[PDB]
């Protein structure tokens, strides 16, 4: 009869279609991520092609009931989603182009392989070759060489790539009504409709400026210890007054500064809280691992696992006859069938992925009862937020010892918070400048601000004003150093990171508030809280039916992010980073200083 | 059978032992409405309808008087009034394949909610927009029957289960599906209180 019930019976078609088809899509790309052969590979392909070709075909049929005469806000969600053209606005020619485009930058990151010339007879790949280089080398020469050999290689072939790419990029968000790529990316967040919670693309950048000038004296200080750490490593290198040496920050790119512990660890002759000989001590298999994790989600008050999940996971690697892909990953592959696939190891960072992946679990589980196109977090922040918090939970001592894993006697005083507190910083603290600088440069070179011949003498310039770290040798427009990483040269969104950090804190503090805790937010723990669990469970239910704005004021209590939880989780770290910088000069000098 | 086309077997002339339905442990819902199970073994009824289906582990809420869903409204409707017994059980073991079974339908959509103890087994083109569906399906013209995607790798949720539901009525006529006559050893030469048939 009317537009809605129409739009309403086509959407329940497209729910029990779709969910059947994309839980065949999701077992085949399963069947290839835990078996790596050829035939496995040209089953997720075909069946990649018939999930593409019925998204198509629904979309298609999709447009035909136009968005505003529809008033239900879920149904309205649903065919906001529904009604996106994608790829397919664009021409044939031109979006077979941007296919190929893709395809060829996923094989050349994947099979990069670089090593020294006049030693060419045998090289080291990406990931592990380069990357156990940059976590524990303290050669300057050797890591310089490794830096600017794969940044020539990588950036040479990837730069008229890169050039297409953001031209076909453009080409597409431009004929989807948006202003350029990076506003299609921003469209995430968006929320039209919904009286007060509205929140506008423009606004993204507006709160994300806003936070960082609040990021900005904590960072400062952080970049200036670990100045003075790395110019003890190195003597003669780094500059007091100037930026860091961009091959010396102990990953490949900068992403991470939780390589450079050892070299920047406050008080070395303390003990480490790091409980990996416990539990080698105790025998602890990675299913006991998953186990604990289990009992910590049913302390909190949320489901425990299906017996599916513990039938159906890989929580082992296989074995030499049987490749598969390292990375830890939480599958949600529809109709309740829930995997995690981890190569799980006897260490500490496994058994916090662990409960990372489980939180994703959890997460998925949680909007199991919704309709189908909406089961997805309320924006992408929320959906690795959730893994965040269980990160933080699982890392503290009290939770180490409440299962155990720590010494009943292990002696808690301020020396040890500091150097945990100054670990975190360096894994969570100082992606947020990074982070932020590449996806300001990502939206200003989508929205035509930086001109091609001009994208790195900008770029360099961003380095030194918001990161702080300074190239060692300068680079023309032959190179392409930032697509040198995973997710920009393979198309993925960046600020989910940015806004899972702050996210997180949000989350931890209100989960803390919950669940009562009395003391510093970095020594909380939210197991044995059903409260914690309940006000959890409440946002997790909603999946993506609600505005992210509804949701975090049904955590928090807040219309919008926040940064203020981050600086109350770092501040005793705070007041000693300011008592250890008198000496040493706070900030950093865009000028060629330390070295070009 | 399929929900849309559940298999009714009327049961007459026998005697209907419910205990060993009871204390089965293969079931995992024996949900009675309107009677309880320790009385059914006792009690003589005229009829009972065994009607017989195959739907997911989330609909077997919906297969209850008073509720509300795609069950209940467009396959299988329960009276308010309903006296009898819902048994449903898992059945991964059969009805799920490594293919997947789409061997199981049930109807998406009809203009208006069955009555109790209703059939529909048409399969005319749901009309759901104001052009003529014409019989082939296109825009705004569905067909009703959809088919169930059984793997073994599912949720219990998902999972098919066997759902048989009897329905128990008493009409004018002389009731013949009794209850067990339970008998105890035959004792001599005593002052007994004897029950010989009634
Ligand atoms: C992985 O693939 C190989 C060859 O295709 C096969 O022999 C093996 O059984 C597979 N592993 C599993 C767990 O099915
Ligand atoms: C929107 O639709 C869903 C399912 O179609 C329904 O459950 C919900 O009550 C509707 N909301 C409103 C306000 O009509
Ligand atoms: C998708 O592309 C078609 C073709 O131009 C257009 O008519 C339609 O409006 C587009 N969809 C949206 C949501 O803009
Ligand atoms: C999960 O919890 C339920 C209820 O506490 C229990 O019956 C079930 O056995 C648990 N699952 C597993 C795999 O132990
Ligand atoms: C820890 O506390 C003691 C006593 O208050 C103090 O002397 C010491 O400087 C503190 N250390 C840190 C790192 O805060
Ligand atoms: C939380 O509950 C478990 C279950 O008994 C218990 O072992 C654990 O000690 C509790 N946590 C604390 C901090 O007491």
């Amino acid at each position: 009869s009317t537009i809605e019930e129409q739009a309403k019976t086509f959407l329940d078609k497209f729910n029990h279609e779709a969910e059947d088809l994309f839980y065949q899509s999701s077992l085949a790309s399963w069947n290839y991520n835990t078996n790596i052969t050829e035939e496995n590979v040209q089953n997720m392909n075909n069946a990649g092609d018939k999930w593409s070709a019925f998204l198509k075909e629904q979309s298609t049929l999709a447009q035909m009931y136009p968005l505003q005469e529809i008033q239900n806000l879920t149904v309205k969600l649903q065919l906001q989603a529904l009604q996106q053209n994608g790829s397919s606005v664009l021409s044939e020619d031109k979006s077979k182009r941007l296919n190929t485009i893709l395809n060829t930058m996923s094989t050349i990151y994947s099979t990069g392989k670089v090593c020294n010339p006049d030693n060419p007879q045998e090289c080291l790949l990406l990931e592990p070759g380069l990357n156990e280089i940059m976590a524990n080398s303290l050669d300057y020469n050797e890591r310089l060489w490794a830096w600017e050999s794969w940044r020539s290689e990588v950036g040479k072939q990837l730069r008229p790539l890169y050039e297409e790419y953001v031209v076909l990029k453009n080409e597409m968000a431009r004929a989807n009504h948006y202003e350029d790529y990076g506003d299609y990316w921003r469209g995430d967040y968006e929320v039209n409709g919904v009286d007060g919670y509205d929140y506008s693309r423009g606004q993204l950048i507006e709160d994300v400026e806003h936070t960082f000038e609040e990021i900005k004296p904590l960072y400062e200080h952080l970049h200036a210890y670990v100045r003075a750490k790395l110019m003890n490593a190195y003597p003669s290198y780094i500059s007091p007054i100037g930026c860091l040496p961009a091959h010396l920050l102990g990953d490949m790119w900068g992403r991470f500064w939780t390589n450079l512990y050892s070299l920047t660890v406050p008080f070395g002759q303390k003990p480490n809280i790091d409980v990996t000989d416990a539990m080698v001590d105790q025998a602890w298999d990675a299913q006991r691992i998953f186990k604990e994790a289990e009992k910590f989600f049913v302390s909190v008050g949320l489901p425990n696992m299906t017996q599916g999940f513990w039938e159906n996971s890989m929580l082992t690697d296989p074995g030499n006859v049987q490749k598969a892909v390292c990375h830890p990953t939480a599958w949600d592959l529809g109709k309740g069938d829930f995997r995690i696939l981890m190569c799980t190891k006897v260490t500490m960072d496994d058994f916090l992925t662990a409960h990372h992946e489980m939180g994703h679990i959890q997460y998925d589980m949680a909007y199991a009862a919704q309709p189908f196109l909406l089961r997805n977090g309320a924006n992408e922040g929320f959906h690795e937020a959730v893994g965040e918090i269980m990160s933080l939970s699982a890392a503290t001592p009290k939770h180490l010892k409440s299962i155990g894993l720590l010494s009943p006697d292990f002696q808690e005083d301020n020396e040890t918070e500091i150097n945990f507190l100054l670990k975190q910083a360096l894994t969570i603290v100082g992606t947020l400048p990074f982070t932020y600088m590449l996806e300001k440069w990502r939206w200003m070179v989508f929205k035509g601000e930086i001109p091609k011949d001009q994208w790195m003498k900008k770029w360099w310039e961003m380095k030194r004003e918001i990161v702080g770290v300074v190239e060692p040798v300068p680079h023309d427009e032959t190179y392409c150093d930032p697509a040198s990483l995973f997710h920009v040269s393979n198309d993925y969104s960046f600020i989910r990171y940015y806004t899972r950090t702050l996210y997180q804190f949000q989350f931890q503090e209100a989960l803390c508030q919950a669940a009562k805790h009395e003391g510093p937010l970095h020594k909380c723990d939210i197991s044995n809280s059903t409260e914690a669990g309940q006000k959890l469970f409440n946002m997790l239910r909603l999946g993506k039916s609600e505005p992210w704005t509804l949701a975090l004021e049904n955590v928090v209590g807040a219309k919008n992010m926040n940064v203020r939880p981050l600086l109350n989780y770092f501040e005793p770290l705070f007041t000693w980073l300011k008592d250890q910088n008198k000496n040493s000069f706070v900030g950093w000098s865009t000028d060629w200083s330390p070295y070009a | 059978a399929s929900v849309y086309a559940w298999n009714r077997k009327r049961i007459s002339n026998c005697v209907a032992d419910y205990s060993v339905l009871y204390n089965s442990a293969s079931f995992s819902t024996f949900k009675c409405y309107g009677v309880s199970p320790t009385k059914l073994n006792d009690l003589c009824f005229t009829n009972v309808y065994a009607d017989s289906f195959v739907i997911r582990g989330d609909e077997v809420r919906q297969i209850a008087p008073g509720q509300t869903g795609k069950i209940a409204d467009y396959n299988y409707k329960l009276p308010d009034d309903f006296t009898g017994c819902v048994i449903a059980w898992n059945s991964n073991n059969l009805d799920s394949k490594v293919g997947g079974n789409y061997n199981y339908l049930y109807r998406l959509f009809r203009k208006s909610n069955l009555k109790p103890f209703e059939r529909d087994i048409s399969t005319e083109i749901y009309q759901a927009g104001s052009t003529p569906c014409n019989g082939v399906e296109g825009f705004n013209c569905y067909f009703p029957l959809q088919s169930y995607g059984f793997q073994p790798t599912n949720g219990v949720g998902y999972q098919p289960y066997r759902v048989v539901v009897l329905s128990f009525e008493l009409l004018h006529a002389p009731a013949t599906v009794c209850g067990p006559k339970k008998s105890t050893n035959l004792v001599k030469n005593k002052c007994v209180n004897f029950n010989f048939n009634g």
